[PDB]
Protein backbone atom coordinates (compact mmCIF):
# COMPACT_ATOMS: atom_id res chain seq x y z
CA UNK A 1 0.00 0.00 0.00
CA UNK A 2 1.45 3.40 -0.88
CA UNK A 3 0.69 6.46 1.24
CA UNK A 4 -1.33 4.40 3.70
CA UNK A 5 -0.69 4.08 7.47
CA UNK A 6 -0.20 1.08 9.74
CA UNK A 7 -3.39 -0.67 10.70
CA UNK A 8 -4.57 -0.98 14.31
CA UNK A 9 -4.72 -4.36 15.96
CA UNK A 10 -7.95 -6.19 14.98
CA UNK A 11 -8.87 -3.49 12.40
CA UNK A 12 -9.20 -5.90 9.49
CA UNK A 13 -9.84 -9.23 11.23
CA UNK A 14 -10.74 -10.75 7.88
CA UNK A 15 -7.39 -9.93 6.20
CA UNK A 16 -5.68 -13.20 5.25
CA UNK A 17 -2.15 -13.84 3.92
CA UNK A 18 -1.41 -16.42 1.22
CA UNK A 19 2.09 -17.66 2.05
CA UNK A 20 4.32 -19.79 -0.10
CA UNK A 21 5.84 -22.77 1.61
CA UNK A 22 9.16 -22.87 -0.28
CA UNK A 23 10.57 -20.28 -0.47
CA UNK A 24 8.65 -18.91 2.48
CA UNK A 25 7.34 -15.66 1.00
CA UNK A 26 4.19 -13.49 1.03
CA UNK A 27 2.27 -14.19 -2.15
CA UNK A 28 -0.91 -12.14 -1.88
CA UNK A 29 -3.65 -10.81 0.35
CA UNK A 30 -7.07 -12.58 0.66
CA UNK A 31 -10.12 -12.28 2.96
CA UNK A 32 -12.01 -14.70 5.22
CA UNK A 33 -15.71 -14.86 4.18
CA UNK A 34 -16.87 -17.84 6.40
CA UNK A 35 -14.84 -20.23 8.62
CA UNK A 36 -13.75 -22.47 5.72
CA UNK A 37 -13.65 -20.07 2.74
CA UNK A 38 -11.11 -17.52 1.71
CA UNK A 39 -11.68 -15.22 -1.28
CA UNK A 40 -8.70 -13.86 -3.26
CA UNK A 41 -7.76 -12.75 -6.78
CA UNK A 42 -7.29 -15.52 -9.39
CA UNK A 43 -4.09 -14.16 -10.79
CA UNK A 44 -2.43 -14.58 -7.46
CA UNK A 45 -2.74 -18.26 -8.29
CA UNK A 46 -2.81 -18.66 -12.04
CA UNK A 47 -1.00 -16.34 -14.49
CA UNK A 48 0.53 -18.27 -17.45
CA UNK A 49 2.40 -15.22 -18.79
CA UNK A 50 4.76 -15.64 -15.80
CA UNK A 51 4.46 -19.37 -15.33
CA UNK A 52 2.40 -18.95 -12.14
CA UNK A 53 0.05 -21.87 -11.42
CA UNK A 54 -0.21 -22.62 -7.72
CA UNK A 55 -1.85 -25.62 -6.28
CA UNK A 56 -3.26 -26.49 -2.86
CA UNK A 57 0.04 -27.92 -1.70
CA UNK A 58 2.04 -24.86 -2.52
CA UNK A 59 0.20 -22.42 -0.26
CA UNK A 60 -0.58 -21.79 3.28
CA UNK A 61 -3.07 -19.33 4.61
CA UNK A 62 -2.24 -17.21 7.65
CA UNK A 63 -5.08 -15.43 9.48
CA UNK A 64 -4.91 -13.14 12.54
CA UNK A 65 -1.78 -11.25 11.51
CA UNK A 66 -0.60 -7.74 11.95
CA UNK A 67 3.18 -8.14 11.54
CA UNK A 68 4.32 -9.30 8.12
CA UNK A 69 7.37 -11.36 8.96
CA UNK A 70 6.77 -12.80 12.35
CA UNK A 71 4.94 -15.91 13.28
CA UNK A 72 2.64 -14.25 15.88
CA UNK A 73 2.40 -17.24 18.21
CA UNK A 74 -1.02 -17.72 19.85
CA UNK A 75 -2.46 -14.89 17.69
CA UNK A 76 -2.42 -16.20 14.13
CA UNK A 77 -3.70 -19.51 12.77
CA UNK A 78 -2.16 -21.17 9.75
CA UNK A 79 -4.47 -23.36 7.60
CA UNK A 80 -3.95 -25.58 4.60
CA UNK A 81 -6.13 -25.69 1.53
CA UNK A 82 -8.44 -28.46 0.57
CA UNK A 83 -9.46 -26.98 -2.84
CA UNK A 84 -8.86 -23.85 -4.99
CA UNK A 85 -11.56 -22.88 -7.47
CA UNK A 86 -10.87 -20.19 -10.11
CA UNK A 87 -13.78 -18.56 -11.94
CA UNK A 88 -14.19 -20.54 -15.22
CA UNK A 89 -14.16 -17.36 -17.32
CA UNK A 90 -11.24 -15.58 -15.66
CA UNK A 91 -9.49 -13.76 -18.45
CA UNK A 92 -5.74 -13.65 -17.92
CA UNK A 93 -5.07 -13.38 -21.63
CA UNK A 94 -6.47 -9.92 -22.12
CA UNK A 95 -7.63 -7.83 -19.07
CA UNK A 96 -7.96 -9.99 -15.83
CA UNK A 97 -11.71 -10.04 -16.26
CA UNK A 98 -13.29 -12.05 -13.45
CA UNK A 99 -10.14 -12.05 -11.41
CA UNK A 100 -11.67 -13.99 -8.46
CA UNK A 101 -10.94 -17.32 -6.77
CA UNK A 102 -12.13 -19.30 -3.74
CA UNK A 103 -10.07 -21.57 -1.52
CA UNK A 104 -11.66 -24.07 0.86
CA UNK A 105 -9.57 -24.62 4.05
CA UNK A 106 -8.83 -28.08 5.28
CA UNK A 107 -10.59 -27.42 8.65
CA UNK A 108 -12.78 -24.47 9.77
CA UNK A 109 -10.93 -21.74 11.64
CA UNK A 110 -12.16 -20.38 14.99
CA UNK A 111 -12.83 -16.67 15.31
CA UNK A 112 -11.20 -14.53 17.93
CA UNK A 113 -10.68 -10.85 18.39
CA UNK A 114 -8.17 -11.11 15.54
CA UNK A 115 -9.95 -13.44 13.14
CA UNK A 116 -13.53 -12.64 11.93
CA UNK A 117 -15.11 -12.88 8.42
CA UNK A 118 -16.31 -9.98 6.35
CA UNK A 119 -19.77 -9.72 4.79
CA UNK A 120 -20.39 -10.12 1.03
CA UNK A 121 -22.70 -7.42 -0.21
CA UNK A 122 -26.26 -7.93 -1.48
CA UNK A 123 -27.82 -6.10 -4.40
CA UNK A 124 -29.04 -3.29 -2.17
CA UNK A 125 -25.76 -2.72 -0.36
CA UNK A 126 -23.80 -2.88 -3.61
CA UNK A 127 -26.19 -0.41 -5.21
CA UNK A 128 -26.13 2.13 -2.40
CA UNK A 129 -22.46 2.10 -1.59
CA UNK A 130 -20.73 1.73 -4.97
CA UNK A 131 -21.11 5.33 -5.96
CA UNK A 132 -18.34 7.62 -7.11
CA UNK A 133 -16.95 9.69 -4.34
CA UNK A 134 -17.62 7.08 -1.66
CA UNK A 135 -14.59 5.74 0.00
CA UNK A 136 -13.55 2.19 0.63
CA UNK A 137 -10.47 0.83 2.42
CA UNK A 138 -7.77 -1.52 1.23
CA UNK A 139 -5.22 -3.33 3.37
CA UNK A 140 -2.14 -5.49 2.82
CA UNK A 141 1.56 -6.19 3.41
CA UNK A 142 2.57 -5.15 -0.11
CA UNK A 143 5.16 -2.67 -1.29
CA UNK A 144 5.21 0.83 0.01
CA UNK A 145 6.55 2.33 -3.16
CA UNK A 146 6.60 1.19 -6.75
CA UNK A 147 10.40 0.94 -6.45
CA UNK A 148 10.15 -0.56 0.94
CA UNK A 149 8.02 -3.34 2.56
CA UNK A 150 6.16 -2.61 5.85
CA UNK A 151 6.47 -4.47 9.11
CA UNK A 152 2.82 -4.14 9.92
CA UNK A 153 -0.39 -4.36 7.85
CA UNK A 154 -1.14 -1.04 6.11
CA UNK A 155 -4.40 0.63 5.33
CA UNK A 156 -5.50 3.34 2.90
CA UNK A 157 -9.00 4.67 2.15
CA UNK A 158 -9.65 5.63 -1.45
CA UNK A 159 -12.60 7.21 -3.26
CA UNK A 160 -14.38 5.17 -5.94
CA UNK A 161 -14.02 6.72 -9.36
CA UNK A 162 -16.58 7.34 -12.11
CA UNK A 163 -16.28 4.67 -14.79
CA UNK A 164 -15.60 7.07 -17.75
CA UNK A 165 -12.57 8.36 -15.85
CA UNK A 166 -11.42 4.86 -15.10
CA UNK A 167 -11.65 4.09 -18.77
CA UNK A 168 -9.91 7.23 -19.97
CA UNK A 169 -6.86 6.39 -17.87
CA UNK A 170 -5.87 3.13 -19.57
CA UNK A 171 -5.64 1.32 -22.88
CA UNK A 172 -7.02 -1.81 -21.26
CA UNK A 173 -10.66 -2.58 -21.94
CA UNK A 174 -12.70 -2.20 -18.72
CA UNK A 175 -15.66 -4.64 -18.25
CA UNK A 176 -18.57 -4.29 -15.85
CA UNK A 177 -16.80 -6.72 -13.48
CA UNK A 178 -14.31 -4.11 -12.34
CA UNK A 179 -14.46 -0.65 -10.82
CA UNK A 180 -11.42 1.61 -10.12
CA UNK A 181 -10.55 3.70 -7.09
CA UNK A 182 -8.12 6.41 -6.24
CA UNK A 183 -7.74 10.14 -5.97
CA UNK A 184 -7.55 12.41 -9.01
CA UNK A 185 -4.14 14.22 -9.46
CA UNK A 186 -6.27 17.21 -8.69
CA UNK A 187 -7.60 16.03 -5.28
CA UNK A 188 -4.40 16.52 -3.30
CA UNK A 189 -4.44 13.02 -1.70
CA UNK A 190 -2.70 9.82 -2.73
CA UNK A 191 -2.78 6.12 -2.02
CA UNK A 192 -2.96 2.83 -3.79
CA UNK A 193 -2.39 -0.83 -3.48
CA UNK A 194 0.86 -2.08 -4.93
CA UNK A 195 2.62 -5.35 -5.52
CA UNK A 196 1.93 -7.78 -2.64
CA UNK A 197 -1.57 -6.37 -1.90
CA UNK A 198 -3.33 -8.22 -4.69
CA UNK A 199 -6.10 -10.59 -3.61
CA UNK A 200 -6.98 -8.42 -0.68
CA UNK A 201 -10.18 -6.64 0.11
CA UNK A 202 -11.62 -3.30 -0.67
CA UNK A 203 -14.36 -2.90 2.00
CA UNK A 204 -16.95 -0.33 2.95
CA UNK A 205 -18.87 0.15 6.21
CA UNK A 206 -22.60 0.19 5.72
CA UNK A 207 -24.04 3.31 7.37
CA UNK A 208 -27.28 1.29 7.67
CA UNK A 209 -26.30 -1.72 9.70
CA UNK A 210 -22.66 -0.81 10.74
CA UNK A 211 -21.23 -3.90 9.09
CA UNK A 212 -18.24 -4.10 6.82
CA UNK A 213 -18.80 -5.50 3.37
CA UNK A 214 -16.07 -6.45 0.96
CA UNK A 215 -16.97 -4.66 -2.32
CA UNK A 216 -13.81 -5.37 -4.30
CA UNK A 217 -10.66 -7.50 -4.49
CA UNK A 218 -7.31 -5.84 -5.44
CA UNK A 219 -6.90 -6.79 -9.13
CA UNK A 220 -4.46 -4.67 -11.13
CA UNK A 221 -2.98 -1.27 -11.71
CA UNK A 222 -0.31 0.37 -13.89
CA UNK A 223 2.40 0.91 -11.34
CA UNK A 224 1.59 2.03 -7.79
CA UNK A 225 0.17 5.52 -7.09
CA UNK A 226 1.00 7.14 -10.43
CA UNK A 227 -0.98 10.37 -10.99
CA UNK A 228 -3.77 10.03 -13.59
CA UNK A 229 -3.93 6.27 -12.97
CA UNK A 230 -6.02 4.13 -10.66
CA UNK A 231 -6.29 0.66 -9.17
CA UNK A 232 -8.84 -1.75 -10.51
CA UNK A 233 -10.77 -4.10 -8.31
CA UNK A 234 -12.86 -7.17 -9.07
CA UNK A 235 -16.68 -6.27 -8.52
CA UNK A 236 -17.57 -8.90 -5.86
CA UNK A 237 -21.25 -8.36 -6.13
CA UNK A 238 -21.30 -8.86 -9.96
CA UNK A 239 -19.67 -12.22 -9.40
CA UNK A 240 -21.53 -13.24 -6.21
CA UNK A 241 -23.80 -15.79 -7.88
CA UNK A 242 -20.59 -17.61 -8.85
CA UNK A 243 -19.45 -17.49 -5.19
CA UNK A 244 -22.81 -18.78 -3.83
CA UNK A 245 -22.71 -21.53 -6.40
CA UNK A 246 -19.36 -23.00 -5.38
CA UNK A 247 -20.05 -22.63 -1.76
CA UNK A 248 -23.46 -24.39 -1.86
CA UNK A 249 -22.12 -26.98 -4.28
CA UNK A 250 -18.85 -27.75 -2.50
CA UNK A 251 -19.60 -26.89 1.22
CA UNK A 252 -19.88 -23.73 3.40
CA UNK B 1 -20.35 -16.78 2.90
CA UNK B 2 -23.43 -15.59 0.96
CA UNK B 3 -25.75 -12.57 0.96
CA UNK B 4 -24.97 -9.90 3.49
CA UNK B 5 -22.16 -12.23 4.54
CA UNK B 6 -22.42 -14.99 7.09
CA UNK B 7 -24.60 -13.80 10.07
CA UNK B 8 -21.81 -12.76 12.30
CA UNK B 9 -19.76 -11.02 9.67
CA UNK B 10 -18.53 -7.46 9.36
CA UNK B 11 -18.72 -6.65 13.12
CA UNK B 12 -15.18 -6.49 14.59
CA UNK B 13 -14.63 -7.84 18.11
CA UNK B 14 -12.58 -4.84 19.15
CA UNK B 15 -14.38 -2.15 17.54
CA UNK B 16 -18.14 -2.57 16.61
CA UNK B 17 -18.72 -5.29 19.18
CA UNK B 18 -17.41 -2.86 21.91
CA UNK B 19 -18.79 0.23 20.26
CA UNK B 20 -15.24 1.50 19.59
CA UNK B 21 -14.27 3.13 16.28
CA UNK B 22 -10.86 2.91 14.53
CA UNK B 23 -9.21 6.29 13.75
CA UNK B 24 -10.24 6.63 10.05
CA UNK B 25 -13.69 5.00 9.67
CA UNK B 26 -15.15 8.48 10.13
CA UNK B 27 -13.73 9.48 6.66
CA UNK B 28 -15.56 6.58 4.98
CA UNK B 29 -18.95 7.29 6.54
CA UNK B 30 -18.45 10.94 5.96
CA UNK B 31 -18.00 10.26 2.20
CA UNK B 32 -21.44 8.65 1.83
CA UNK B 33 -22.60 12.26 2.18
CA UNK B 34 -22.38 11.69 6.01
CA UNK B 35 -23.81 8.89 8.17
CA UNK B 36 -26.00 9.11 11.35
CA UNK C 1 12.86 -11.95 6.09
CA UNK C 2 9.90 -14.01 7.28
CA UNK C 3 10.48 -15.88 10.51
CA UNK C 4 10.40 -19.68 10.64
CA UNK C 5 6.91 -21.05 11.35
CA UNK C 6 6.15 -24.35 13.16
CA UNK C 7 7.22 -27.35 11.02
CA UNK C 8 3.79 -28.97 11.53
CA UNK C 9 2.25 -26.49 8.98
CA UNK C 10 4.28 -27.81 6.07
CA UNK C 11 4.36 -31.60 6.59
N1 LIG D 1 5.18 -11.97 -6.88
C1 LIG D 1 3.89 -12.04 -6.68
N2 LIG D 1 3.34 -12.78 -5.74
C2 LIG D 1 3.06 -11.27 -7.49
C3 LIG D 1 1.68 -11.61 -7.61
C4 LIG D 1 0.81 -10.87 -8.39
C5 LIG D 1 1.34 -9.80 -9.04
N3 LIG D 1 0.70 -8.98 -9.79
C6 LIG D 1 1.56 -8.11 -10.17
C7 LIG D 1 1.12 -6.93 -11.00
O1 LIG D 1 2.35 -6.27 -11.30
O2 LIG D 1 0.45 -7.43 -12.15
C8 LIG D 1 0.18 -6.00 -10.15
N4 LIG D 1 -0.76 -6.35 -9.30
C9 LIG D 1 -1.28 -5.25 -8.83
C10 LIG D 1 -2.29 -5.04 -7.90
C11 LIG D 1 -2.60 -3.70 -7.61
C12 LIG D 1 -1.93 -2.62 -8.23
C13 LIG D 1 -2.22 -1.29 -7.99
N5 LIG D 1 -3.43 -0.92 -7.64
N6 LIG D 1 -1.25 -0.44 -8.14
C14 LIG D 1 -0.92 -2.92 -9.15
C15 LIG D 1 -0.64 -4.23 -9.41
N7 LIG D 1 0.25 -4.70 -10.23
N8 LIG D 1 2.74 -8.35 -9.70
C16 LIG D 1 2.63 -9.43 -8.97
C17 LIG D 1 3.53 -10.14 -8.20
NA1 LIG E 1 -3.38 7.63 -9.31
ZN1 LIG F 1 -1.32 -8.60 -8.59
ZN1 LIG G 1 2.57 -3.62 -10.34
ZN1 LIG H 1 -18.33 -12.85 16.61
Amino acid sequence: IVEGSDAEIGMSPWQVMLFRKSPQELLCGASLISDRWVLTAAHCLLYPPWDKNFTENDLLVRIGKHSRTRYERNIEKISMLEKIYIHPRYNWRENLDRDIALMKLKKPVAFSDYIHPVCLPDRETAASLLQAGYKGRVTGWGNLKETGQPSVLQVVNLPIVERPVCKDSTRIRITDNMFCAGYKPDEGKRGDACEGDSGGPFVMKSPFNNRWYQMGIVSWGEGCDRDGKYGFYTHVFRLKKWIQKVIDQFGE
Amino acid sequence: TFGSGEADCGLRPLFEKKSLEDKTERELLESYIDGR
Amino acid sequence: DFEEIPEEYLQ
